[PDB]
């Protein structure tokens, strides 16, 4: 197995079992699930209530530093019945580790800004309001970044047909550069790649 | 490990501080380089005198397209619909339909030359080894009605030089 | 449904709100209409504002009526300032686009199966 | 500061808009159990009596007016 | 056969041709065929580079250019052979130092009323003017009403058009005024009597053609183009100073392209409103456009901000 | 009679022999423009001095990708340029948009926005098929300003 297969390492997988055992121990009002990614990373499934609270515990302590906020992001899943998702991602400079914090939501239910905890979620929260539509309350500012001034669709979610709904073109009949509905010169062919037989037995979905 | 840069202290003694007061007030520095390191113009210029001289390349270069044919010509392409299906940009467009004898070939083959992003993914998927990125930057015509190519633009553009192409692959094909 | 509302509570403070920013729009259409150096009849600018606010009329719920606002509360930032150059505005009033039939027999001679 | 100040200003304005009221300038007009319009339209009327004559109505006032009585009167006790 | 929707990159089955189509009018028609889909073959005379400002008009592979002279009977026969409708705007103002101007409304509109009739065009079209009357006036305004007589002989189906004095954006009609910073405004001829004509706005005329371009059922039947209300005053020359608050040229300059102390001064005051019985517009409609509202746009001068009109 | 057509061996040799190109950096293609003005292939001093202000130019150059929000900016800049102007696009993204051609927020093609003259084709054109795209545009002035005044 050795030559071409990535050699594993156990030690990293013993501790991040422990150190994550007990952050389901000391904040049970919030944390509803925790696990260990086979590559030695953690995922803490947290109710939407604690967001400002939990980080603040992760913000300072002598057993968990997690000062460096690296990557806020999102994922949007239909047939999860609460659409979107957040994933915070935080590096603790002293202890050399990554621990990610997953919090679900919907469009209508607001989520509360993390901005006083870290000042680097200032932009990453302005963006998401543009793309997916999640609305972060009590945010020192909320505006439009990455997108034009016209997009009323909030694209990256799964209902926006790739080409947006209005192509643009300039005409000299007056002055302006004006907007006429999208008319392509090629279909954007849809290929179909998904092959049968279920090559993965381990992930086998429940028998049903 | 580490290093520390810009951590130093002035010496503070009258053997030194003249050396820093013979500098501010007499400009003993600042004429050191740009009184000199500028001139230093006496080196031979480096220019490729363009309309005539030209610069280096390598046998793996990418550029204008072609379709070869064997000795007495078969239009080497068999229309297996691959160089179409790995194409990131989706430039390629292919329509086969059985030729009279019953050997299959193409009808429409169109590489758009605006969309093509110059991968080197369509040189490397063709099993019968037809379609080949030429090493000629001949390009730049004046109308976008043009760069779209048909089949029977390509073949010529790939029979205009096959003395260029057929002698590169036999340098390069031993590596991959 | 149990989730915290955004600003309003039920329908009143909400429908105090939509009444409100109306005027910020209604009081400022025209200062722009001389500012971009765009030429229109200033009353058009007061028809569209009142053409839009009457549009979404059937809304049954808070947190929707607050959602739309958060959009509407924004625009007065850009427009009352200049973050648009004439051509993000005038796109509201569609000059160039040929009319749609919307009737029956005018369709049947042009276009398949809408 | 006269009751000929605030009855003169008011009563012509309501005529001046191009919309519904056709000389209902009687001071009682009770708005939509009375003459009728869209709620947003009633919220238009409030403004032009402020830029004129000077005033605000910041508050829930404009929701209760419902009649050039109250507006005159709420102006009456306001200025003088 | 028309496909899809009229946005762009569509078909709509009509070819065309538009002769002229460089100066003020022709540029402004083709721009309405670079939208609803077409094949607009625009030829042009001498101008290699003056035609570029046009090209982002049709999508791709729609409009296509040729070269022609027009006194060669072949140059009009090489293009049109494939066409559906062909309109004609050709002709201009002042007599050229080369073209003697006499038959350029006579021989040219017939020179293209050559094999076009023969070769099987259809819905051929030509232009007239509201004020051209074969009685004696006006040296330029004449020879135009000859085409209505002389040329109408050929191609019994025309639907030849008769519009008024038009005001565009870059147009020279209402722009001869306000260029008149000069010893003073002197009306024509120092009289406030018969101004003004029917000043229709250039959109409606250029929306007339493409409304007759497949009408249907207007061929041979000529139309004339209503103005707005109603006739007009002297104030039009005051109106200019009311709001204004008081191709292939050369490298350096042009020797003569003047104000023409000739027909020009008397062509503007010829007025002669004419026969109502022509259908002529709402039937081809639906368009009519005013003046008071649309004359700020085309007029912008050294205040560039204040209006209060 | 013949003096005109001999005069255009001056004015049509002046405008082609001194060009003051604007450039647009936007995307990858800008770096393979720089190396045209670096000393290897030396852009300037072959007659074309590099960037100046918007007002003083002749040939603007489009690199890069043109999104929605950049279109209102370009079309304005193209105007202000003086008369003898041209537009030479380059790169596979001013020709119909590289890839991104199917995206939502990219204008498709940059011919749509302006009357473009010469084209060049590929992520970065190799800093060569640039200059051989200009020695097209210095050979694309064979035109004569004679035969507009002097025929019609
Ligand atoms: N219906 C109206 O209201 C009205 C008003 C004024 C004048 N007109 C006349 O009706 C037509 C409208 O013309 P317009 O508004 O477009 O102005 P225009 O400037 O006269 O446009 C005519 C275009 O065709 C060109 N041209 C001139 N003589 C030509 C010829 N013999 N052969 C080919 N091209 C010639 C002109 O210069 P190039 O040769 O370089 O292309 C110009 O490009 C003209 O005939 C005009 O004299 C009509
Ligand atoms: S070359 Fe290879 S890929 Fe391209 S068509 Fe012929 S076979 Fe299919
Ligand atoms: S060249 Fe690059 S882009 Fe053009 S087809 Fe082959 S792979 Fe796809
Ligand atoms: S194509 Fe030319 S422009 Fe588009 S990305 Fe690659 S380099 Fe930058």
């Amino acid at each position: 197995t050795r030559p071409t297969v990535r050699p594993r390492n156990d030690v990293a997988h013993k501790q991040l079992s422990a150190f994550g055992e007990y952050v389901a121990e000391i904040l049970p009002k919030y944390v509803q699930q925790v696990q260990v990614s086979c590559f030695n990373e953690l995922e803490i499934c947290i109710h939407p209530d604690g967001v400002i609270p939990v980080l603040t515990f992760l913000r300072d302590h002598s057993n968990a530093q997690f000062k460096s906020l690296a990557d806020l992001t999102a994922v949007d899943i239909p047939t999860r019945q609460n659409r979107f998702e957040i994933v915070y991602n935080l590096l603790s400079l002293r202890f050399n580790s990554r621990i990610r914090v997953k919090t679900y939501t919907d469009e209508l239910t607001p989520i509360e800004s993390s901005v006083p905890v870290y000042k680097a979620a200032n932009w990453y929260e302005r963006e998401i309001w543009d793309m997916f539509g999640v609305f972060f309350a009590n945010h020192p500012d909320l505006r439009r970044i990455l997108t034009d001034y016209g997009f009323e669709g909030h694209p990256f979610r799964k209902d926006f047909p790739l080409s947006g709904y209005v192509e643009l073109r300039y005409d000299d009949e007056v002055k302006r550069v004006v907007a006429e509905p999208v008319e392509l010169a090629q279909e954007f062919r849809k290929f179909d790649l998904n092959s049968p037989w279920e090559a993965f037995p381990a992930y086998r979905q429940p028998p049903e | 490990t580490y290093k520390y840069v810009n951590l130093r202290e002035p010496s503070m003694d009258m053997k030194s501080v003249t050396d820093r007061a013979a500098q501010t007030l007499l400009w003993t520095e600042l004429i050191r380089g740009l009184g000199m390191t500028l001139s230093y113009l006496f080196r031979e210029p480096a220019t490729i005198n363009y309309p005539f001289e030209k610069g280096p390349l390598s046998p793996r270069f990418r550029g204008e397209h072609a379709l070869r044919r064997y000795p007495s010509g078969e239009e080497r392409c068999i229309a297996c619909k691959l160089c179409e299906a790995v194409c990131p940009a989706q430039a390629i467009t292919i329509e086969a339909e059985p030729r009279a004898d019953g050997s299959r070939r193409t009808t429409r083959y169109d590489i758009d030359m605006t969309k093509c992003i110059y991968c080197g993914f369509c040189q490397e998927a063709c099993p019968v080894d037809a379609i080949v990125e030429g090493p000629n930057f001949e390009f730049s015509t004046e109308t976008h009605e043009e760069l779209l190519y048909n089949k029977e633009k390509l073949l010529n553009n790939g029979d205009k030089w096959e003395a260029e192409i057929a002698a590169n692959i036999q340098a390069d094909y031993l590596y991959r | 449904t149990s989730v915290k509302p955004i600003f309003s509570r039920d329908m009143n403070e909400a429908k105090r709100r939509v009444r409100e920013l109306y005027r910020a729009w209604y009081r400022e259409v025209p200062n722009t209409v001389h500012l971009f150096q765009l030429d229109i009849s200033v009353k058009q600018g007061r028809d569209k504002v009142r053409e839009m606010f009457k549009k979404n009329a059937h809304i049954t719920d808070p947190r929707v009526v607050d959602l739309l606002v958060i959009k509407g509360k924004m625009e007065l930032e850009e427009t009352i300032k200049v973050w648009k150059q004439r051509t993000h505005v005038m796109r509201f009033f569609h000059e160039t686009e040929a009319p749609r039939p919307k009737d029956f027999l005018s369709k049947f001679y042009v276009g398949h199966d809408p | 500061l006269t009751l000929e100040g605030i009855k003169d200003r008011v009563l012509y304005v309501l005529k001046l808009y191009d919309k519904i009221d056709p000389e209902k300038l009687s001071v009682n007009s009770h708005f939509m159990k009375d003459l009728g319009l869209d709620s947003l339209d009633q919220v238009e009327i409030i403004m032009a009596m402020e830029d004129e004559f000077g005033f605000e109505i910041p508050d829930i006032d404009a929701e209760k007016l419902m009649c050039p009585q109250e507006i005159v009167d709420y102006i009456a006790d306001k200025k003088d | 056969i028309p496909h899809g929707k009229g946005g762009r990159s569509s078909v709509s089955g009509i070819v065309a041709t538009v002769f002229g189509a460089t100066g003020f009018l022709g540029r402004y028609v083709v721009n309405h065929l670079g939208r609803m889909g077409s094949q607009v073959i625009v030829p042009h005379r001498c101008e290699p580079y003056d035609t570029m400002h046009l090209r982002p008009m049709g999508d791709l592979g729609q409009i296509i250019f040729m070269d022609w002279n027009g006194r060669d009977k072949d140059s009009i026969r090489r293009a049109v052979e494939h066409s559906s409708v062909v309109i004609n705007l050709v002709g201009r103002e002042w007599e050229t130092q080369n073209f003697d101007f006499e038959d350029v409304f006579v021989k040219i509109p017939q020179a293209i009323a050559q094999v076009s009739k023969e070769a099987g065009v259809e819905k051929f079209i030509h232009i007239s003017h509201l004020n051209a009357d074969i009685k004696s006036s006006s040296k330029y305004l004449r020879s135009k009403a000859v085409g209505e007589k002389e040329v109408r002989e050929t191609f019994p189906e025309a639907t030849i058009i008769k519009p008024a004095e038009i005001f565009g954006r870059e147009d020279r009609f209402l722009n001869y005024f306000a260029n008149i910073r000069w010893f003073g405004g002197v009306p024509l001829i120092s009289l406030g009597k018969k101004t003004v004509k029917q000043p229709v706005y250039i959109v409606d005329v250029t929306k007339g053609i493409i409304n007759a371009i497949k009408d249907p059922d207007a061929r041979g039947k000529t139309f004339a183009f209503v103005g707005p209300s109603r006739y007009l005053l002297f104030d039009l020359v005051q109106y200019v100073f009311a709001v204004a608050h008081r191709i292939g040229r050369l490298f350096e300059i042009s020797p003569f392209e003047p104000w023409t102390t000739r027909d020009k001064v008397e062509r503007i005051h010829t007025t002669d409103k004419i026969l109502p019985h022509l259908p002529g517009l709402e039937d081809l409609g639906v368009e009519a456009t005013p003046l008071e509202l649309k004359a700020i746009e085309v007029l912008r001068r050294h205040r560039t901000y204040r209006w209060l009109s | 009679e013949y003096v005109v057509a001999k005069l255009d061996d001056l004015i049509n040799w002046a405008r082609r022999s001194s060009l003051w190109p604007m450039t647009f950096g936007l995307a990858c293609c800008a770096v393979e423009m720089m190396h045209m003005a670096a000393p290897r292939y030396d852009m300037d001093r072959f007659g074309v001095v590099f960037r100046a202000s918007p007002r003083q130019s002749d040939v603007m150059i489009v690199a890069g990708t043109l999104t929605n929000k950049m279109a209102p900016a370009l079309r304005k800049v193209y105007d202000q340029m003086p008369e003898p102007r041209y537009v030479v696009s380059m790169g596979s993204c001013a020709n119909g948009g590289g890839y991104y051609h199917y995206s939502y927020s990219v204008v498709r093609g940059c011919d749509r926005i302006v009357p473009v003259d010469i084209y060049v084709p590929g992520c970065p054109p190799t800093a060569e098929a640039l200059l051989y795209g200009i020695l097209q545009l210095q050979k694309k002035i064979k035109r004569e300003k004679r035969l507009r005044i002097w025929y019609r």
